[PDB]
Order: C-alpha cells, then structure tokens, then sequence
C-alpha cells in the first residue's frame, strides 16, 4: 500500500 | 464568491505567477517582436549555430533533446512554487497535491511554451536564444517530432491573445483539475476550481471586452493540451524502446511513471 507521497518522492519534497 | 473577492483572487494569483515565472509573457513577447532594449536572442537554426551559441544559451538531436529536458525540470519546479500559491492548495491531502501536480505540469509546460513561441520558433535559456522550428522539425525522426504539435498548439492559442494576468488564472484552473485519475478527495477540489473558473470567467470579460466567448474557446484548449500530452508520452515510449544514451532525469522519470 504505497501513497502517492511514497512513490513521488522529489514532488513530494518540492512541496515540503 | 462576488466580484471584488473574484478580483482579489485574479491579482493574488497574477502577483505569484510574477514571483514564480522568470519570463513572463510580456517579456517574452516584447523579444519576439524586437521591441527591446535588450540585444537580440542568438539564433539557433542548426548544428553550427548550436554549438556556437552555447556561450550565452553526442549528436544535436540528443543535445536538443536535453537541453528541452533540463528546462522542463526547471519548469516544473516553478509551476510547484507556483502551485504552491493558490489559495486552499496546501490544505489539500498531500497525495493529492501530488496527484495534480503529477497531471498538470506538462499541461501548463506547454501551455506557458506557447508565450516562447510564434509560428517561427521558440525562445531558449530565458530568452536569450531563438531556436528555428525548422531546424526542430530537421532533427532525425523521433526527435523531428516532438516540438512540432506544440507550435501548432501555440498558434492557434497565441491567436486569443491571452495576457499574464489571464495567463495565472487559467494555469491555476487546470492544476486544479478534479478529474485527476487516483485523486482521494475530489470536491474540495472541484469547490477551489469552482471559484478559480468564476475568476477567470470575470478576468476574460474585463480583460477582453472584445472577443465574445473566450471563456469557452479558452475551455476547449484545457483538452488540447491533455491530447499533446498522449502523443509526447507516444514519443517517449519510442525514445526508451530505440535509443542509445537516453535516460530522463529523476522528476521526470517519477511525473511519467504511472501516468494514466
Ligand atoms: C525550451 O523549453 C522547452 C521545454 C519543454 C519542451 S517539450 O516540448 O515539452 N519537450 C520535452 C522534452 C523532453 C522532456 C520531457 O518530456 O518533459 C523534449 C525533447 C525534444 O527533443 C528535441 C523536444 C521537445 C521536448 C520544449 C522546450
């Protein structure tokens, strides 16, 4: 069961 | 929303879209058009000209090819600041944050690509270079083919005569996109896009007293540019099925993978 944060790793850090 | 929170709304958005985007539209166009006190962007019309003007900007098409590359990973790291920005986006599920960003930013790529273009070619390295969509289209098949769709798009999308100000609002109504595939909670984000779309209905009618029914041929190009994206990601299968040396950069790799 991987979110999409998981499996969006650099969009995710942009985002942080 | 009434009218003054619609107008609010337009100029909070046009303010981030300035902090967010380098080259604006304006700027862009003022290039294009000469109407500069800048020194004209040097022009790449082929292998030569490439070589020789990468002092202010394998074989070309691959060099080309990174070049796109390089800036697109650059695009999509303003188009998330920018995202970033509009208002209720960062109260959203972080998963589904990603999910419109993972959709939308090829979408507004080539959206804000048409600002770079006219029917000749294409503004590179933040304008300082004019790359011919002749020699695009010379570049050996695949590559020939990646560019062109996206100056027939800018064409016909550049004939509406969208400014900046239209421009952050129509890029904000598209990352807002409820129909995402694998969106968790779509009506808090079809509610933003809902406030989104009355601004931009209200910003094209003061905007463009003049062209009756904008709202609805700036609607119709929302699809279009979902249709480039199916033949870009076509070509991309090509260049990974056949290709030497060809590998895309980390977040693009994660943007594609398991896309639609
Ligand atoms: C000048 O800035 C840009 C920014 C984006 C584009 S693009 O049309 O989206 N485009 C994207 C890629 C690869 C990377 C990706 O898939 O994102 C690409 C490769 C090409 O090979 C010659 C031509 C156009 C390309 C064009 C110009």
């Amino acid at each position: 069961h991987s979110s999409l944060t998981e499996r969006h790793k650099i969009l995710h850090r942009l985002l942080q | 929303m009434e009218s003054a929170d619609l107008r609010a709304l337009a100029k909070h958005l046009y303010d981030s879209y300035i902090k967010s985007f380098p080259l604006t539209k304006a700027k862009a166009r003022a290039i294009l058009t000469g109407k500069t006190t800048d020194k004209s962007p040097f022009v790449i019309y082929d292998m030569n000209s490439l070589m020789m003007g990468e002092d202010k900007i394998k074989e070309v098409a691959i060099r080309i090819f990174q070049g796109c590359q390089f800036r697109s990973v650059e695009a999509v790291q303003e188009i998330t600041e920018y995202a970033k920005s509009i208002p209720g986006f960062v109260n959203l599920d972080l998963n589904d944050q990603v999910t419109l960003l993972k959709y939308g930013v090829h979408e507004i790529i080539y959206t804000m690509l048409a600002s770079l273009m006219n029917k000749d070619g294409v503004l590179i390295s933040e304008g300082q270079g004019f790359m011919t969509r002749e020699f695009l289209k010379s570049l050996r098949k695949p590559f020939g083919d990646f560019m062109e769709p996206k100056f027939e798009f800018a064409v016909k999308f550049n004939a509406l005569e969208l400014d900046d100000s239209d421009l952050a609002i129509f890029i904000a109504v598209i990352i807002l996109s409820g129909d995402r595939p694998g969106l968790l909670n779509v009506k808090p984000i079809e509610d933003i896009q809902d406030n989104l779309l009355q601004a931009l209905e209200l910003q094209l009618k003061l905007n463009h007293p003049e062209s009756s029914q904008l709202f609805a041929k700036l609607l119709q190009k929302m699809t279009d540019l979902r249709q480039i994206v199916t033949e870009h990601v076509q070509l991309l299968q090509v260049i990974k099925k056949t290709e030497t040396d060809m590998s895309l950069h980390p977040l693009l790799q994660e943007i594609y993978k398991d896309l639609y």
